[PDB]
């Protein structure tokens, strides 16, 4: 019964402030309101026991053996979790976590909570490969729930830290975007949000197949928060997407801040050019279909042999579909990629479709008069 | 409702969007058709005060 | 007792799993559901019971049958993440009681509350008006609204009796040890009508 009240009893005597916490915890168990202890315990770890007191290790044992039913499983991982964050010894912290893991009764959010904490510890040592696996496991569990909640928010922070440091821009984008997009509020500081938004913007420029530029603008994290460093940042997102070569080059100093962009330049130069072929066709075509070949080279500004590669690279990744005809020196697009979420995207579609609606009704009635006899 | 059957068949599909929560539980329509056993079909005719309006058969149906 | 359709609502919460009522509530209630079910069946056997979870997203485990086995099984497992939501259980009990396997019976709800309610003062007065118009009453064995909460129920129970042709009762089990598996002492053995 009492693993936890046994320790509490020695500890409560001597020490002002801290005595009180132990005294309250002891009384709840004895009257046997186990739930009431669960309300008390959460604060207690942050208050005595290696954050006002000592014997957190003693307490770690006590909680797990008996108290895994008595005290909420979700709360069981959570009390230790806080200590693991402040500590400078990830080697001892990782073992406590391996042990904590709950699965005791029914569904537990408890499993997901270990998966972030364990992952964060590995990144700090520099077990790079080991962090990556822990990201794959936390992701899969979460994704299965159609929702986004506080543990989901955590997943996105770990995935993004690991990815930005090694420099995997492609891998960074997906997590970073999703965090921004669902509008996470947890207990996040301003500074941490400045990091998410900033890095995602560097990451898109390097990317392949990524046309998620428009939605970023809409989202609160980028839009609400600004600074002097961000003034470069905003402008590079446009330059890259539309195809103005000159604007990006000047704003390049920005690359310096976050280490997501230091991995390559190789794809980076190709990408602005790729984006301009998709973007240009999306604006001028929508019932027209041609754009001239000629604009691409004027939004490239690089050697002629390199142009064929860029143009063909764009069809391949999935930014555009179509064919290029160089005996007319024009670009024909069969498909032009839909514009990533905006109020504007919805408006363009509605009018065209209404024009078409009128064509069906008229033509249908017309054909019905004749072959009146055939109908019967 | 509908000129045809007011019946739809739906199979629950999981897709991600980027407007709302990631991974939503939704329905993608999957094709609906009809059957009938041989006696049962003749029975369908018996209740009706017609045979059917369409079957995509000869000259006459095909236009309808 | 005689011609009654009953929905027994088992509370499954983080509150309902304590050592409040020895050995643990989960075992203790299992003894308690057998004594109320059997008690009603013993009086005259023509009553039936159903099983619903009062708490979170409602699930109908069972519709009317005499069977004790189902009540005993649901009770032992409980979600850690669960908590009571009184409004969903009353709503669902009323709706289920209408359709019946054995169909002749009057409508009475028997509910276990081993948790302080998580729903506001507007909610509790709203529910009481619904119960009264349909003339369908809830008998409550209440240790839960004692835990760190006040007894909201107490008021409803008085109002409901007299007018409705079904009875409501407030049964009080002190928080901490008093047992809640030795039900014969405080009657909710059978649901009494009002008419």
């Amino acid at each position: 019964m009492k693993d936890v009240p046994a320790f509490l009893q020695q500890s409560q005597s001597s020490g002002p402030g801290q005595a009180a916490v132990w005294h309250r915890l002891e009384e709840l168990y004895t009257k046997k309101l186990w739930h009431q202890l669960t309300l008390q315990v959460l604060d207690f770890v942050q208050d005595p026991c290696f954050a006002q007191g000592d014997g957190l290790i003693k307490l770690y044992e006590n909680f797990i053996s008996e108290f895994e039913h008595r005290v909420n499983p979700l709360s069981l991982v959570e009390i230790i979790l806080h200590v693991v964050r402040q500590m400078t010894d990830p080697n001892v912290a990782l073992t406590f976590l391996e042990k904590t893991r709950e699965k005791v009764k029914s569904s537990d959010e408890a499993v997901i909570l270990c998966k972030t904490a364990i992952g964060a510890l590995k990144l700090n040592i520099g077990d790079l490969q080991a962090t990556k696996e822990t990201i794959e496991d936390v992701e899969e569990m979460l994704n299965n729930l159609p929702g986004v909640t506080s543990v989901h928010s955590r997943f996105y922070d770990l995935s993004s830290k690991y990815y930005q440091t090694i420099g995997n821009h492609a891998s960074y984008y997906k997590d970073a975007l999703r965090f921004l997009g669902c509008v996470d509020i947890k207990d996040l500081p301003v500074s941490e949000q400045q990091e998410r938004a900033f890095t995602l913007g560097l990451a898109g420029l390097l990317g392949e197949g990524v046309f998620n530029f428009g939605e970023l603008l809409m989202h609160p994290v980028l839009e609400s928060l600004r600074n002097t460093d961000r003034q470069w940042l905003i402008d590079t997102l446009y330059a890259f997407n539309s195809g103005d070569v000159d604007r990006f080059q000047t704003l390049k100093s920005a690359w310096g801040q976050q280490p997501d962009l230091a991995a390559n330049e190789a794809q980076l130069l190709r990408k602005i050019q790729l984006l301009c072929l998709m973007e240009m066709t999306f604006t001028r075509p929508a019932n027209h279909r041609q754009l001239t070949f000629e604009e691409i080279a004027k939004s490239a500004k690089i050697t002629v042999n390199k142009v064929e590669l860029l143009v063909m690279k764009a069809l391949s990744v999935g930014l555009v579909r179509g064919s290029i005809d160089e005996v007319d020196k024009r670009v024909h697009m069969t498909w032009v990629q839909p514009r990533v979420l905006d109020l504007q995207q919805i408006k363009g579609m509605k009018d065209r479709l209404e024009l078409w609606c009128t064509d069906v009704k008229s033509m249908e009635l017309l054909v019905e008069h004749q072959a009146q006899d055939i109908l019967t | 409702k509908d000129l045809g059957l007011p019946t739809e068949a739906y199979i629950s599909v999981e897709e991600v969007h980027d407007d709302g929560t990631p991974t939503s539980k939704t329905f993608e329509h999957v094709t609906s058709e009809i059957g009938a056993e041989e006696a049962e079909e003749v029975g369908v005719e018996h209740l009706l005060r017609d045979i059917k309006d369409t079957t995509v058969g000869t000259l006459s149906q095909r236009i309808t | 007792m005689v011609l009654e359709s009953t929905m027994v609502c088992v509370d499954n919460s983080e509150y309902m799993r304590n050592g409040d009522f020895l050995p643990t509530r989960l075992q203790a209630q299992q003894d308690a559901v057998n004594i109320v079910c059997h008690s009603k069946t013993r009086s005259n056997p023509e009553n039936n019971v159903g099983l619903i979870t009062l708490a979170n997203d409602c699930e109908v485990l069972t519709t009317l049958t005499p069977d004790t086995g189902r009540i005993l099984s649901k009770l032992h497992t409980v979600q850690p993440k669960g908590k009571i939501t009184f409004c969903t259980g009353i709503r669902v009990a009323h709706l289920a009681l209408k359709h019946r396997q054995g169909k002749n019976h009057k409508m009475r709800i028997i509910a276990f509350v081993g948790s302080p309610v998580e729903d506001n003062e507007k909610d509790l007065v709203k529910l009481a008006k619904r119960l009264k118009k349909e003339k369908v009453n809830v008998d409550i064995i209440n240790f839960g609204e004692e835990e760190v909460n006040t007894e909201k129920l107490t008021a409803f129970v008085n109002t409901l009796n007299g007018k409705d042709g079904t009875g409501s009762h407030l049964v009080t089990v002190p928080p901490g040890p008093s047992l809640a598996d030795a039900l014969i002492s405080s009657p909710i053995l059978a649901g009494e009508g009002g008419a």
